[PDB]
RNA sequence: AAACUCAGUUGACACAAAAUAGACUACGAAAGUGGCUUUAACAUAUCUGAACACACAAUAGCUAAGACCCAAACUGGGAUUAGAUACCCCACUAUGCUUAGCCCUAAACCUCAACAGUUAAUCAACAAAACUGCUCGCCAGAACACUACGAGCCACAGCUUAAAACUCAAA
C-alpha cells in the first residue's frame, strides 16, 4: 500500500541495560576481597545500594555473604581488613 | 518410604545407569537427596499404580495423588515439629482440599474414585 | 506524484539522525544575550549555551556554529505532576566555529 | 552428561584409601578465592 | 573486644592539625550512621515510632531529591530575561 | 611515601616514628565523654596507667562538668601529668559524644601532649541490652 | 546434598594438622559422606580473637572440605565439630556451586510512580 | 536515583501493605523552605586563666588581651562580611518554581 | 537533690537483644517476620463460602518450673508543686526471656471484604480516582451500651453474643 508509513518494530536505537559491576560474576563468603570493597574501611559498616551501584539482587548476594563470612571467622566485623584498603575502589562514598 | 537406594526420578531413566560406580549410584540415590525427592518418587509410585495415564498430572487423580504425598509429608514433619502452627494449617487445609477433590471425582468417575480410595489408603467419609 | 507526509517524514534530516544524544549539529546563532548566545540547529526548539572564553568576540548574531546535541527537548517529570515539565529549550554543548 | 561428568569426578573423590595421600596434597598445595573488582567489573586476581 | 585496635574508627592527624582530623573522623562517622545511632539509642525508641520516624524520614528523603532534582533541571533556566520588554 | 589518614597496620614494615617509637608503642590517651562527665587516663603501650583528669576531679560540680571549660581543664591536667610522667606524642581514643568529646583534645594539646591520631571508640551495641525508656517533658 | 565444611584448625604443626585433617575427613566418611574434595586456604590472622575449648585464637589454618552427605548426617557432623578441640570453628552449608547463577539482563530502572494521587485542583 | 515509589503507598490494586505513611502529599510544592539561621572562646579563656594567674593585673597580660581584643573586632567583621555575602536564594529559587509550577491536575 | 564509693585501661565471660545492609519492599492467611548454619517447609488447576465448626491470633495477663545482662507497671526514696497519689532523678519487683499449658483481646487499621473486569461516559466533602458483575458478612437516629439478663468458654474483677425501659431532637 504505503512504503513510507512506519512499520511495527522494537527500539534498535535501545541503549544496553546498565549491567551492575558484579553482574554474571559468583559472590561468594570466601572471597574476602571482594566483600570487602563494600564495606567502610572505618566502621565496616556495609555499604547501601545508592553507594555500591549494585542491583538489588547483587546487594542481597553481597550482604548474606558478609554476614556469613563475618559469623564464619573470615571477615573483620567493626573495620575493614587491612590487607584490601588498597583495592580498587568501587564505591560512591567520599570521606574527604 | 522408598528404599534409600533408590535413584531420583531424573536419573531412573538415564541409559547405561546400572554401569556407573556404587558411588556415583549412591550419590545419584535417595540418600544423598532431600525429602523432596523421596517424595516424588512416593509421587511417580502412586501414579503408576493408581491411574491410568501415569502421565497425565493434570487430572483430578493425580491431583489427589500429589496431595495426598503432600499430606504425608505435613504429617511427618508435624510427628517432630508439634508446635508449627503453619503447617499445622497447611495440613488441615490440605486434607480439606483433598476432601473436594475426592467429593468432585466421587461425583464424576466413582470407578476411579474407588480406585484412588484403594490405593492411597482414603476413607470418604461424609461430611457432618 | 507529489510527495506525502510519510515520504518527507522519511526522509527528513532529523528522522534520518537517530537519537538525537552525542549527534554533531550545525547551529546558528540567532540571538545573543551577555554571554548567553541561543542557537537555532533546525529543532524545534533552541539551545542556549555560552560565549566560550576562548575567541569570545568570534560569536555573533548569525554565526554557525557546531554543537553535540543532548537532547532535542529538555523535558521531565517531577513527583506529583501530571505532564512533564519542559523548559522549551534543547541540550547542546558548543565545540566551537564551522568554517 | 551430568552423570557422565559425575563417574570422572569420582575417580577424584577423597577414599580411605587415598586419604593421608590426598590430606598432605592440601596440606602442600594453597587455594585462594579472593579476587577484586573495578569499576569497569573487571576481576583483578591478587599475584602469589 | 576481640578485633584488633586502633584499625577501626582511626585517623591520623596531618601536620598537627587536630581540628581538622577531628572533622574528619565526625564526617565519617556521620555519614556512616554512627552519630545519630548512637543520639537515638541513648533512649529507647519503641517499634512503632521507629517505624513511623524511618517511614517519615523515607519521605522526607524522596521529597527532598525530587525537589533538588526539580531544582537542578531549572536552574539552567536563571538566565537574563532575553525577551526584556516584549 | 604519602600521607594516608589511615593508622600503620601492627607486623607492617612502617618508616613512621614519633619520638623514634613505632605507633604501636606510642601511649594511649583514653577520653570518655559521658553525658555530664569527662574523663581521662593516659595509659602507656602496655596499658600501664599514667595520668587521670576527670571534669569531676577538676573542682567542677552537678552540671559545670558537662562543659567544654570543664573537659578542657580536664585535658590539661591530663596533659600536665603524662608529660612529667614521660609522654610527648599520643594516639587518642575517645568512647562519648559527651560535650567534653572535642574540648578533652583541645586542652590535652594545651597542654603539651602532641596528638598522632584520633580513634572513636564509643561503645556502639549491635542491639543487645535495651536501653532506658524515653523521656516526656 | 552437596556440602561445604569451612573449617579453621588451631594453628599446629604438619603432623598435628594432618593428624586433624584426616580425623575430620574419617569422621565425615564414617557419618556417610563423600568427600570430594580438600582445599587449603592457608594458615592467617583470624579476623577476631576465637576463644573455643577454653583457649583464645589469634591466627588459625583454613581448610575446605567439598562433600556429599546425607542430611541427617549435619547435625552430627557439627557435633562432632564441636567436640574436637583441635578445631577453632567449623561450619557446614550448602555447597555455593549447587546453586545457579541466575541470568540478570540488566538493571531494569524504575519510573516514577505515577498516579499516586487524584488529579483533581486542591 | 530517588527512591522507588512503586506499591509503597496503601492504593487500591496495592496487594501488599503500605510501605510509606506519608502525613502530606506525596507532591513537589511551588516553594522551597526558607532558610533556616559563641565565637572566639579560646583567646578569651587564654586572657583569663593569665588574669586567674596574675590578679587581673593587664599590665601582664597586655599581649593575651590584646590578641582577646582584636579576635573580638575581628569576630565583628566577620559578621558583618557574612551578612553582606548571605545577602541560591530561597526568595530567588520560589521565583524559579512559581516560573515552572509543578501541575498536579489536568488542563 | 537523692543514690553508689566506686571510676578508667586491659583480659576472660549470656538461657538477653539482634548496628550497617534497608534509599531494599520481600515472605506469611492474619498476628507477624530483618544475626549465622543446617534440616523440614510455604494448601487448592474454578471462584464465594462460618454466631454454624476446625486451626491460628501482637502486647498485656494467669499456672508451674528455670534464666536474669538490661528495661520495667507497682512500691520506696529525692525533687517540683497550693497540692503532684503525675511529668523529672535513683533503686527494685511482677513482667519482657526458655519449657508446658491457659487466656483469645488490639486504633488486630492499609479503618478501604473475596473473585473477575473497565477507564468509558468523573465525582457531595475530605481521604487512597470513578465504576461494573458476582458472593458472603454487616448496618437501619443518639445515648442507655465494649451495659443487664440468658447462653458458651481451662476464662472467676474475664472474654464472645447482646437487649429493653426512662431520655432527647437531635447525634
Ligand atoms: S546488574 Fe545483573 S544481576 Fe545486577
Ligand atoms: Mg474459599
Ligand atoms: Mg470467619
Ligand atoms: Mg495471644
Ligand atoms: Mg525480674
Ligand atoms: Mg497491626
Ligand atoms: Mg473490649
Ligand atoms: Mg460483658
Ligand atoms: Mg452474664
Amino acid at each position: 500500500s504505503n512504503e513510507d508509513l512506519p512499520i511495527s518494530m522494537e527500539n534498535p536505537y535501545k541503549e544496553p541495560l546498565k549491567k551492575c559491576i558484579l553482574c554474571g560474576k559468583h559472590v561468594d563468603y570466601k572471597n574476602v576481597q571482594l566483600l570487602s570493597q563494600f564495606v567502610s574501611p572505618f566502621t565496616g559498616c556495609i555499604y547501601g545500594r545508592h553507594i555500591t551501584g549494585l542491583c538489588g539482587k547483587k546487594q542481597k548476594e553481597i550482604t548474606k555473604a558478609i554476614k556469613r563470612a563475618q559469623i564464619m571467622g573470615f571477615m573483620p566485623v567493626t573495620y575493614k581488613d587491612p590487607a584490601y584498603l588498597k583495592d580498587p575502589k568501587v564505591c560512591n562514598i567520599r570521606y574527604r | 518410604d522408598p528404599p534409600p537406594s533408590t535413584l531420583l526420578k531424573d536419573y531412573q531413566n538415564v541409559p547405561g545407569i546400572e554401569k556407573v560406580d556404587d558411588v556415583v549410584k549412591r550419590l545419584l540415590s535417595l540418600e544423598m537427596a532431600n525429602k523432596k525427592e523421596m517424595l516424588k518418587i512416593k509421587q511417580e509410585q502412586f501414579m503408576k499404580k493408581i491411574v491410568a495415564n501415569p502421565e497425565d498430572t493434570r487430572s483430578l487423580e493425580a491431583r489427589i495423588i500429589a496431595l495426598s504425598v503432600k499430606i504425608r509429608s505435613y504429617e511427618e514433619h508435624l510427628e517432630k515439629h508439634r508446635k508449627d502452627k503453619a503447617h499445622k494449617r497447611y495440613l488441615l487445609m490440605s486434607i480439606d482440599q483433598r476432601k473436594k477433590m475426592l467429593k468432585n471425582l466421587r461425583n464424576t468417575n466413582y470407578d476411579v474414585f474407588e480406585k484412588i480410595c484403594w490405593g492411597l489408603g482414603i476413607e470418604y467419609t461424609f461430611p457432618p | 506524484n507529489v510527495e506525502s507526509f510519510a515520504s518527507m517524514l522519511r526522509h527528513s534530516p532529523l528522522t534520518q539522525m537517530g537519537p538525537a544524544k552525542d549527534k554533531l549539529v550545525i547551529g546558528r546563532i540567532f540571538h545573543i544575550v551577555e554571554n548567553d548566545l541561543y542557537i537555532d540547529f533546525g529543532g524545534k526548539f533552541h539551545c542556549v549555551c555560552r560565549r566560550p572564553e576562548v575567541d569570545g568576540e568570534k560569536y555573533q548574531k548569525g554565526t554557525r556554529v557546531r554543537l553535540r546535541l543532548l537532547d532535542l527537548e529538555l523535558t521531565s517529570r517531577f513527583l506529583g505532576a501530571t505532564t512533564d515539565t519542559t523548559v522549551l529549550e534543547a541540550n547542546a554543548v558548543l565545540l566551537g566555529i564551522q568554517e | 552428561r551430568e552423570v557422565l561428568q559425575l563417574q570422572e569426578e569420582v575417580k577424584n573423590f577423597i577414599t580411605r584409601e587415598n586419604l593421608e595421600a590426598r590430606v598432605e596434597a592440601a596440606l602442600d598445595s594453597r587455594k585462594n578465592y579472593n579476587w577484586a573488582i573495578t569499576r569497569e567489573g573487571l576481576v583483578v586476581r591478587p599475584q602469589r | 573486644a576481640k578485633h584488633l585496635k586502633f584499625i577501626a574508627r582511626t585517623v591520623m592527624v596531618q601536620e598537627g592539625n587536630v581540628e581538622s582530623a577531628y572533622r574528619t573522623l565526625n564526617r565519617i562517622l556521620t555519614m556512616d550512621g554512627l552519630i545519630e545511632d548512637i543520639k537515638h539509642r541513648r533512649y529507647y525508641e519503641k517499634p512503632c515510632r521507629r517505624r513511623q520516624r524511618e517511614s517519615y524520614e523515607r519521605c522526607r528523603r524522596i521529597y527532598n531529591m525530587e525537589m533538588a532534582r526539580k531544582i537542578n533541571f531549572l536552574m539552567r533556566k536563571n538566565r537574563a530575561d532575553p525577551w526584556q520588554g516584549c | 611515601t604519602k600521607f594516608s589518614i589511615y593508622p600503620p597496620i601492627p607486623g607492617e614494615e612502617s618508616s613512621l616514628r614519633w619520638a623514634g617509637k613505632k605507633f604501636e608503642e606510642i601511649p594511649i590517651a583514653h577520653i570518655k565523654a559521658s553525658h555530664n562527665n569527662t574523663q581521662i587516663q593516659v595509659v602507656s603501650a602496655s596499658n600501664e596507667p599514667l595520668a587521670f583528669a576527670s571534669c569531676g576531679t577538676e573542682g567542677f560540680r552537678n552540671a559545670k562538668k558537662g562543659t567544654g571549660i570543664a573537659a578542657q581543664t580536664a585535658g590539661i591536667a591530663a596533659a600536665a601529668r603524662a608529660k612529667q610522667k614521660g609522654v610527648i606524642h599520643i594516639r587518642v581514643v575517645v568512647k562519648g559524644l559527651g560535650p567534653g568529646r572535642l574540648s578533652a583534645m583541645h586542652g590535652l594539646i594545651m597542654g603539651g601532649l602532641e596528638v598522632i591520631s584520633i580513634t572513636d571508640n564509643t561503645p556502639i551495641p549491635h542491639n543487645g541490652c535495651r536501653p532506658r525508656k524515653a523521656r516526656k517533658l | 546434598p552437596r556440602y561445604e565444611l569451612a573449617l579453621i584448625l588451631k594453628a599446629m604443626q604438619r603432623p598435628e594438622t594432618a593428624a586433624t585433617l584426616k580425623r575430620t575427613i574419617e569422621a565425615l566418611m564414617d557419618r556417610g559422606a563423600i568427600v570430594r574434595d580438600l582445599e587449603n586456604l592457608g594458615e592467617r590472622a583470624l579476623p577476631y580473637r576465637i576463644s573455643a575449648h577454653s583457649q583464645q585464637h589469634n591466627r588459625g589454618g583454613y581448610f575446605l572440605v567439598d562433600f556429599y552427605a546425607p542430611t541427617a548426617a549435619v547435625e552430627s557432623m557439627v557435633e562432632h565439630l564441636s567436640r574436637d578441640i583441635d578445631v577453632i570453628r567449623g561450619n557446614i552449608v550448602k555447597h555455593p556451586l549447587t546453586q545457579e547463577l541466575k541470568e540478570c539482563e540488566g538493571i531494569v530502572p524504575v519510573p516514577l510512580a505515577e498516579k499516586l494521587y487524584s488529579t483533581k485542583k486542591r | 536515583a530517588t527512591p522507588s515509589l512503586r506499591g509503597r503507598l496503601a492504593r487500591f490494586g496495592n496487594p501488599r501493605k503500605p510501605v510509606l505513611k506519608p502525613n502530606k502529599p506525596l507532591i513537589l510544592a511551588n516553594r522551597v523552605g526558607e532558610r533556616r539561621r559563641a565565637t572566639c572562646i579560646t583567646e578569651m579563656s587564654v586572657m583569663m586563666a593569665c588574669w586567674k594567674q596574675n590578679e587581673f593585673r593587664d599590665d601582664a597580660c597586655r599581649k593575651e588581651i590584646q590578641g582577646f581584643l582584636d579576635c573580638a573586632a575581628r569576630a565583628q567583621e566577620a559578621r558583618k562580611m557574612r551578612s553582606i555575602q548571605e545577602t541560591l536564594l530561597p526568595n530567588k529559587l520560589n521565583k524559579l518554581l512559581q516560573r515552572f509550577p509543578n501541575k498536579p491536575y489536568l488542563s
